[PDB]
């Protein structure tokens, strides 16, 4: 029984977290 | 006015200057403080140029030097022919020379060396050379062991005349500067005198010796029958069953000479044109028209330039009549000046002769080598394929490290020789007044060669990698024909104008198959999408050996960088860490990294040649006709990938030195790894540089100093450019000897 | 803009002034040498990098330093 | 199989986003990049 | 007398006045390419240059791409060559003039620097310009693809076989 | 003259080759004691 | 400013680039007594003039390099100014008339550092602060 | 080790005799061979048991050491021959034979020379006497 459809949107979704937490920490460490 | 003079007794013949050695500088003669001044002692010993200063002292040193040279190669002249004499099987090859392996050079029971006395066929054991001495000796007459000792005794004493030639040239009458620069009479008595006396010496040779001793020994008399070569001369009636249609008689034989009745020479002077095929060679017989036809075209040569008898050429003005009031329009480009002030170029400085006649003697040493594979002039050549391999891969080695020292002098003319005055706006100073342009398209095009025959080449290694082999560049896929080059095989086998040549010059252009022994001594060479690919491999490589090489010559007076970069000499590291740093920029740089493109480039050529003859050449004929190549076709497949050349040609084919251990191939088995050795301890050289190593000789020297035993000859790490050079002779020894034990294992493996 | 620092260490023989090809050093008057002379670099955004005047100070561990830095356009030697 | 397919869910996944960060979003990766390291500091 | 001078006869110049870059039949040629071509506003500089471009750049692509095999597919392949090498080449040229003209360009484009091989100097002559390859090279990229998906049709109006 | 040869002949590099051609015993010395000669072996 | 008439050159590929009209260029302004040839600096040979020659050179180091070779031919009459685009001419080599080899009175030492370069100190000296080692104003 | 024993009792190196030309080189070394440690593939091994093999493990290392030094005495002993008479300079590139090999006979009893120079304080040099780099 492999993942669901759509488990790996919600992947998609949650990994746009860190996605945007990276935003903030790149940006603040003064690019 | 030509003219012999000389000096008397100019140099005392004393020992003084041997217990003093770096006398020929005053800087090495002063001391050894360091063991930098052991290493200058030697890179040093023959730059006469820079001894001394008066051009006629350093051409008498050339001249001097040359005699000893020829002593060297008479002494190992000597010891070919004495090899062949004494510790030969060439008595047993002489009368079977297809199952017996010709073979010199015996080696001593000592150490289990014994076991590379292999098997020869006959009962001898030693090793199988691979030199084509033993094709050479028959094709010049040889027959029993004891000319072959006299002719190794005539060169011993001949090597003895050039010792003498060069102490008496140099210690009791050296000529002066006039007899040397009359360059226009050295070459009248080179043209005739040396290369047309030579050849018509030569063809005196073949048609006394040669072509009698190989016409009875093509009809099998086995060493009795053969009359010795004067038994030829002494006993003219013996050369009428032979060649019937002359006379051969000490008067009555020669006059159809004068008479012009040429129409009786036709036996033994032959057109014939192709390979004698009981031998597998030229017909003697047309090797013998050849040189007659040389000698004539060469004496005749020689009377080109005025001496003094005031008719003949003078190059002096005809290069300053090659202005441009008087050229072709379309290259009318080059100067008023023209040529001027080129003769006294050429005159006045060894290093403009030795980069022309560097680069021409390397260029004739690879043509030589493309010329006696396609057409071996030898009996019984062809079919000893570790000879055929040998002899190219030999010559055309000789010939690249040659043709990079004619660069490496055209450039010490630069930053030593290169006068602007007697250079203004002439053909030389033109060149280096646009030496942006020409290196521009000259990095241009070996960049557009890069991708289109390298890149071309990770085209198929990743369509037949991804499965489609009908999208990649093979004669199956996309086909790149060499359209211009199965051309000229085809108008090189049709015009069979030149109607008098019957027989095919040449069967690699095409027709017909000749087998010697059962073995295949030369087929036609088939040219498809692999052969199109490698030659523009070939184009590449040859491109960035020349873009390395003339970018030390053009740019070594100076460049944007340096300005005065001949100033700082032929030979410096560097001008500092400046200009974002100026490591490499000598002339002598330039030489050291065109090496590499020289290895790349003809271990590209040999590889070329090596496979395509175990594919589409070499092999063995059955009782049909049908060939069955050493490895089948391989070449026109996988040759085209390069995991192909990796794995059908340099894992393939490796099989035979890999496996050597045992056997008697077990010296090219430790050569090999022996290469691989050197090419690897090379690296330390290349990529290291020496605040490294001189910092760690502190901390050795200090273990010395500790101990009470340290040397005032202070030791130095090696100099940059030293550290260079040293680099790149171990990086050319090894992977030269690797290829080398490579080659002639799987060669002396087969036949 | 290299940085060129010369030492109290000369002796005033001159050589690093000659070896440049920039023209980033010259002499000054001083006391310190029986010469009486001192090397000076008024002209460092000129210098090249090439320390061809540390090839030539002949004072053990010598007097003068290239000091290799912010590298322009003068101090690489462009001529484009 | 003569395809590239996918037994895993969401296989239109790969379709798409193999072109996009490999060969179609890089080059304005690569000029967004381009902008940043040669601006004027006025 | 010799036919290579200097550079317009500056002799300090770091060219020559040669028969290939000062011959009245190359500067002809050269100076009339849409490039150089005197009298044409940047858009109708790209437009030519684009054009010229994209309809041979599907060439390539069309007989020796890997949809060569088919007919309909193969003049796909051909054309998106041409759309993505035009596309990220017109993308080269909007980051060239963003990075090139921000006040004082930093060589040829200097408001000093008097430089004939590269008339575009301003940034508003780059953006036209940028417009022109645009627009050109996509026109001849499917002008290319439209003679050549139709090639069977026209191969019978050019041998006359639509009577 | 025979004073500047005797000196050339022991100079640097003809002492050291010498060395060399002297340091033949591993020639002579492994030819009649049985050449294989392992540590075990010889006493 | 300056002047002078050009060389008999042919004109040649590794002078002035697009840097000369738009960063700066040099000149070297020499005097020769005599009708002879000299080496270019950026390769070729160039007929210098009987009166006021002037060359005009890419960067400073062509110039010396030039320079030279000038005083190979006897002439030490020199003078490398340097052209900024918007035109102005300044006078840099010899910057005060004599050579630099030869001392004046007046000139300054500037970056002398008194002390021996032995004690210059260590780098966590002037950790994190603006100065390197070597400048260090103690001693 | 106990998985050594002597080639006399070795079933893989009797095959090694079997199968073994002679020439000059596979009988008279190969019997000599008997005597050594030999493995599980009939190979001779150096193998350190005890004083089984005490005295063979010392005969090599005796002959190498003392020879070893010998070269580094005679080479050492020329060295300060030299450097005392103040013409070490030419007197190294040009080797004074009969003073080194004078050198050399004083180097056959060199590990009593070495103690007395050891002894005596002389052998090595003192700390402060030796050029160093800054420390
Ligand atoms: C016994 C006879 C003899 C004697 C006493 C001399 C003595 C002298 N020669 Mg002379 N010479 C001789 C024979 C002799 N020569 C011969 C036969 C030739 C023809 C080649 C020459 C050509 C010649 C030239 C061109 C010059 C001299 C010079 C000199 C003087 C310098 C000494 C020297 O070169 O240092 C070196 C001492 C040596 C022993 C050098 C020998 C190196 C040999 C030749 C190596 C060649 C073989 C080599 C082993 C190749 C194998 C390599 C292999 C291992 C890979 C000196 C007074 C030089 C001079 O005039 O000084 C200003 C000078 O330039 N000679
Ligand atoms: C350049 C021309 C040339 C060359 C390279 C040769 C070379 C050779 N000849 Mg020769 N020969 C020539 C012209 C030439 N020949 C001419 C024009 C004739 C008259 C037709 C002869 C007639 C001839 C005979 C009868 C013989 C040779 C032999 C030989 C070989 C032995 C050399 C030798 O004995 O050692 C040293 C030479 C001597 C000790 C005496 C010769 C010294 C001269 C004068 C130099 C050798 C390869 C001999 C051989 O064995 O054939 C393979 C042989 O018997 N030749
Ligand atoms: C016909 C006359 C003649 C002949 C045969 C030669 C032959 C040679 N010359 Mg010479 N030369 C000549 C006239 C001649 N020269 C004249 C008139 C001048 C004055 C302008 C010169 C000035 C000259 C210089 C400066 C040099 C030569 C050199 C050479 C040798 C070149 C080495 C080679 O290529 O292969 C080698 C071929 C060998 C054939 C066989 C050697 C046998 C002897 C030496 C010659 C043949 C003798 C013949 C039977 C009579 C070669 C032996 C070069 C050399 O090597 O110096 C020694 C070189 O440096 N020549
Ligand atoms: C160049 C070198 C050379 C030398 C030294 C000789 C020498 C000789 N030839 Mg000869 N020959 C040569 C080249 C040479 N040949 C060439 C190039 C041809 C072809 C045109 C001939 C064709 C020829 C014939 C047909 C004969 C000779 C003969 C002879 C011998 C006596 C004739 C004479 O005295 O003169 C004599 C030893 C005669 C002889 O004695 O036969 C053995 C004879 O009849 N030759
Ligand atoms: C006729 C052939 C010829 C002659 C006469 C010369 C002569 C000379 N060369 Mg030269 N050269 C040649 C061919 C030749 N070269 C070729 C074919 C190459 C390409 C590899 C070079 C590349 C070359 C370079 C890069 C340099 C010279 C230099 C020199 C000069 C000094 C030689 C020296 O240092 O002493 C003798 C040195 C040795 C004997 C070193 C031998 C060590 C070799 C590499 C080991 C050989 C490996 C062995 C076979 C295994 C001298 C005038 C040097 C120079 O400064 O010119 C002014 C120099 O920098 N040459
Ligand atoms: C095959 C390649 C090769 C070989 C044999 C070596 C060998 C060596 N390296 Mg080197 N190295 C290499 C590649 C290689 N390197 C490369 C590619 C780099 C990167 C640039 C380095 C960088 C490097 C550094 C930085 C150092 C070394 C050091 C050493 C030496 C110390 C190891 C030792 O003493 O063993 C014994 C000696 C050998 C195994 C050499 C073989 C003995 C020969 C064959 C004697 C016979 C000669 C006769 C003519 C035959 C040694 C000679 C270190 C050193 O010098 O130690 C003090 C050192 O600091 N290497
Ligand atoms: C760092 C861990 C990591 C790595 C090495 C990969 C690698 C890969 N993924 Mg991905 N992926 C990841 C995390 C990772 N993934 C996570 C956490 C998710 C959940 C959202 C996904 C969801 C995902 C999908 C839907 C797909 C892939 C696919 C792929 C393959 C093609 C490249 C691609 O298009 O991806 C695209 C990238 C993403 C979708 C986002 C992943 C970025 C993660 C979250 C952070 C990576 C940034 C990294 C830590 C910073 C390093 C940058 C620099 C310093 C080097 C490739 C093997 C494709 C495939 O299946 O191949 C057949 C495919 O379409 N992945
Ligand atoms: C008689 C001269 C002599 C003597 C007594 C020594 C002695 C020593 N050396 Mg030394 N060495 C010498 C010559 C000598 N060396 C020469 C000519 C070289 C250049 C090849 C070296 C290069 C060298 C290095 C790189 C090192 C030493 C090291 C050492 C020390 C320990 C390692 C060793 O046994 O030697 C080592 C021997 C060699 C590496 C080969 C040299 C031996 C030849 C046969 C010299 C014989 C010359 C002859 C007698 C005249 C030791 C005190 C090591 C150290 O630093 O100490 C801890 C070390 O790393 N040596
Ligand atoms: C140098 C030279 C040469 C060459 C040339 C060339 C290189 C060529 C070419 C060419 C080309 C390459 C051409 C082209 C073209 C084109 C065109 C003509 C185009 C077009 C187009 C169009 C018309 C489009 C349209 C459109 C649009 C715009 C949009 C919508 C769609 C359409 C399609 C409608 C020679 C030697 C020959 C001679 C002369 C000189
Ligand atoms: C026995 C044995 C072993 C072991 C060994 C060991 C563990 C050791 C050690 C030892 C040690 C712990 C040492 C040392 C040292 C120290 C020092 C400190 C030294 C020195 C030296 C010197 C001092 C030297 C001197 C000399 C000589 C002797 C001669 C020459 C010269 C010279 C100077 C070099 C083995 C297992 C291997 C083998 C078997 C048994
Ligand atoms: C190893 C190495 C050195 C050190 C190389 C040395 C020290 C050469 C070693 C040769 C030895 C020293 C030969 C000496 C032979 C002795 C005379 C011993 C002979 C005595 C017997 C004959 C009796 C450099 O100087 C160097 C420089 C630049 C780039 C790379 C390197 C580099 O890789
Ligand atoms: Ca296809």
């Amino acid at each position: 029984m492999s993942i669901s459809d759509t488990q790996v949107y919600i992947a998609l979704v949650v990994a746009l977290v860190p996605g945007f937490l990276a935003w903030r920490l790149a940006t603040e460490l003064y690019k | 006015e030509v003219r012999v003079v000389v000096d008397n007794d100019p140099v005392p013949t004393s020992f003084q200057k041997w217990s003093q050695p770096g006398h020929f500088d005053r800087t090495l003669a002063k001391g050894a403080k360091t063991t930098t001044w052991i290493w200058n002692l030697h890179a040093n010993a023959h730059d006469f140029d820079t001894h001394t200063s008066d051009l006629e002292d350093i051409s008498r040193k050339i001249f001097a030097a040359h005699f000893g040279h020829l002593a060297v190669v008479f002494i190992w002249l000597s010891g070919m022919y004495f090899h062949g004499a004494r510790f030969s099987n060439f008595e047993a090859w002489m009368a079977n020379p297809t199952g017996i392996k010709p073979s010199a050079q015996v080696v001593w029971p000592i150490f289990g060396q014994e076991i590379l006395n292999g098997d020869m066929g006959g009962g001898f054991h030693g090793i199988q050379i691979t030199s084509g001495l033993f094709q050479m000796w028959r094709a010049a007459g040889f027959t029993n062991t004891f000319q072959l000792y006299c002719t190794a005794i005539g060169g011993l004493v001949m090597a003895a005349l050039m010792l003498f030639a060069g102490w008496f040239h140099y210690h009791k009458r050296a000529p002066k500067l006039e007899w040397f620069q009359n360059t226009q009479s050295m070459l009248n008595h080179h043209l005739a005198g040396l290369l047309g006396l030579g050849s018509l010496g030569w063809t005196g040779h073949l048609i006394h010796v040669s072509l009698p001793t190989n016409k009875l020994l093509d009809t099998g008399v086995a060493l009795k029958d053969i009359p010795l070569p004067h038994e030829f001369i002494l006993n003219p009636s013996l050369m009428n069953k032979l060649y019937p249609h002359a006379d051969w008689g000490f008067v009555k034989g020669v006059v159809p000479f004068f008479t012009l009745q040429w129409g009786h020479f036709t036996d033994f002077l032959t057109f014939k044109g192709g390979l004698n095929p009981v031998t597998g060679g030229l017909w003697l017989t047309d090797v013998a028209h050849h040189h007659l036809a040389i000698a004539v075209m060469f004496i005749i040569a020689g009377h080109m330039y005025r001496t003094n008898w005031g008719i003949g050429h003078s190059i002096k003005e005809m290069l300053d009549d090659a202005r441009t009031p008087n050229m072709l329009p379309f290259l009318s480009f080059i100067g008023p000046v023209g040529h001027k002030g080129l003769f006294e170029v050429l005159t006045t400085s060894w290093h403009a002769q030795l980069s022309i006649n560097l680069a021409m003697l390397g260029s004739l040493s690879i043509i030589i080598a493309h010329h006696m594979y396609a057409m071996p002039p030898y009996p019984y050549l062809a079919t000893d394929y570790g000879t055929v391999v040998s002899l190219f891969t030999h010559h055309v080695w000789i010939g690249g490290f040659l043709i990079v020292g004619g660069a490496a002098h055209a450039a010490i003319y630069m930053v030593r020789d290169y006068d602007p005055e007697q250079n203004f706006n002439n053909v030389l100073d033109r060149v280096l007044r646009h030496r942006d342009a020409i290196i521009s398209h000259l990095a241009w095009v070996c960049q557009f060669l890069g991708f289109h025959s390298f890149a071309m080449y990770c085209h198929n290694d990743t369509m037949r990698a991804f499965g489609r082999p009908q999208d990649m560049f093979s004669d199956t896929g996309i086909q790149l024909q060499p359209v211009f080059a199965q051309w000229l095989q085809h108008i090189h086998t049709m015009t069979i104008a030149a109607p008098n040549l019957h027989d095919p010059v040449s069967y690699a252009f095409g027709g017909g198959v000749v087998a010697v022994g059962g073995k295949v001594a030369m087929m036609p060479i088939t040219l498809g999408t692999a052969d199109f690919l490698i030659h523009h491999i070939h184009a590449f490589t040859i491109h960035v050996t020349v873009l390395v090489l003339l970018k030390g010559v053009l740019f070594a007076r100076s460049s944007r960088l340096i300005p005065d970069k001949a100033n700082l000499g032929f030979r410096f590291p560097c001008d500092g860490p400046g200009r974002g740093g100026t490591c490499q920029v000598s002339a002598w740089d330039h030489v050291f990294l065109g090496l590499f493109w020289m290895y790349n480039s003809l271990s590209m050529v040999i590889f070329h040649f090596f496979w395509k003859m175990q594919s589409d050449v070499w092999g063995t004929v059955g009782a049909d006709g049908v060939v069955t190549h050493i490895t089948g076709g391989n070449f026109a497949t996988s040759s085209i990938t390069n995991n192909g050349w990796l794995r059908d040609f340099l894992w393939a084919q490796s099989t035979q030195v890999i496996t050597s251990y045992n056997t008697s191939l077990s010296a090219y088995g430790l050569m090999f790894l022996g290469g691989h050795f050197i090419f690897g301890f090379s690296l330390m050289f290349l990529f290291s540089g020496r605040g490294y190593w001189q910092e760690l000789i502190e901390s050795i020297v200090w273990a010395h100093n500790k101990l009470k035993v340290a040397p005032a000859i202070q030791p130095r790490a090696l100099s940059i450019i030293h550290g260079r050079a040293v680099g790149v002779a171990h990086y050319l020894l090894g992977g030269i000897v690797t290829t080398w034990a490579f080659f002639l294992a799987r060669m002396t493996a087969f036949g | 803009s290299h940085t060129v620092k010369i030492y109290d260490t000369c002796i005033g023989c001159t050589q690093c002034v000659r070896a440049c090809p920039t023209d980033v050093l010259e002499m000054v008057p001083w006391d310190g040498c029986r010469a009486g002379q001192i090397a000076s670099s008024p002209r460092t955004e000129d210098c090249v990098g090439c320390k061809r005047c540390e090839t030539a100070c002949p004072t053990d561990f010598l007097s003068i330093r290239v000091y290799l830095g912010a590298e322009t356009t003068r101090s690489m030697g462009l001529a484009y | 199989m003569t395809q590239l397919t996918g037994d895993y869910a969401a296989s239109w996944l790969p379709w798409i986003m193999i072109p996009l960060v490999f060969y179609i979003l890089p080059f304005p990766v690569f000029a967004i990049l381009f902008l940043w390291i040669q601006k004027e500091a006025s | 007398n010799d036919i290579i001078k200097p550079f317009k006869g500056d002799p300090c110049l770091g060219n020559l006045s040669t028969p290939i870059n000062d011959s009245p039949l190359a500067k002809a040629f050269i100076n009339n390419l849409p490039a150089y071509r005197k009298g044409l506003t940047p858009f109708m500089r790209g437009l030519e240059i684009g054009m010229a471009h994209g309809y041979f750049l599907v060439g390539p692509e069309v007989v020796i791409g890997p949809l060569r095999e088919s007919a309909h597919g193969a003049n796909l392949s051909g054309l998106i060559t041409a759309i993505y090498i035009a596309v990220s080449a017109c993308l080269g040229i909007s980051i060239f003039a963003i990075t090139t003209f921000q006040g004082n360009p930093k060589g040829s484009y200097s408001s000093y620097s008097k430089d004939s091989l590269r008339p575009l100097r301003t940034r508003e002559e780059w953006s036209q310009l940028n417009g022109g390859i645009f627009l050109g090279a996509m026109g001849g990229a499917i002008f290319a693809y439209l003679l050549l998906e139709n090639f069977d049709a026209l191969d019978a109006i050019l041998r006359g076989a639509v009577n | 003259e025979a004073r500047y040869l005797f000196r050339y002949l022991s100079s640097a590099p003809v002492v050291a080759t010498l060395a060399l051609i002297i340091i033949s015993v591993i020639l002579i010395v492994l030819n009649y004691l049985f050449p294989g000669l392992q540590y075990g072996t010889f006493f | 400013t300056l002047s002078g008439q050009t060389p008999i050159f042919g004109g040649s590929t590794g002078g002035l680039l697009k840097k000369a009209e738009v960063e700066e260029k040099y000149a070297i302004t020499w005097t020769s007594p005599k009708e002879q040839v000299f080496e270019m600096p950026t390769g070729g040979a160039a007929i210098m003039r009987q009166g006021q020659n002037l060359l005009y050179l890419a960067r400073k180091e062509q110039c010396i390099a030039l320079g030279g070779q000038l005083r190979k031919f006897k002439i030490t009459d020199y003078k490398i100014y340097r052209i900024y685009p918007n035109g102005e001419t300044v006078y840099i080599h010899p910057a005060d008339g004599v050579f630099p080899e030869k001392v004046n009175q007046g000139r300054e030492k500037v970056r002398y550092n008194d002390r021996r370069i032995g004690q210059n100190p260590s780098p966590s000296k002037v950790k994190f602060s603006g100065i390197a080692t070597y400048d260090a104003p103690n001693s | 080790n106990t998985t050594l024993v002597p080639c006399y009792k070795s079933p893989a190196f009797v095959e090694r005799m079997k199968n073994a030309p002679d020439s000059y080189y596979t009988t008279k070394p190969l019997k000599a061979y008997s005597q050594l440690l030999c493995g599980e593939d009939g190979l001779p091994r150096i193998a350190l048991d005890r004083l089984s093999l005490a005295v063979d493990v010392a005969i090599p290392i005796a002959i190498f050491l003392y020879t070893a030094g010998f070269i580094g005495w005679s080479g050492r002993s020329y060295l300060q021959a030299i450097k005392k008479q103040d013409k070490a300079e030419e007197k190294e590139v040009f080797i004074d034979v009969p003073l080194f090999i004078s050198c050399m006979v004083m180097a056959l009893f060199w590990p009593m020379a070495v103690i007395k120079e050891l002894l005596a304080g002389e052998l090595v040099a003192k700390d402060e006497e030796i050029p160093i780099s800054v420390r």
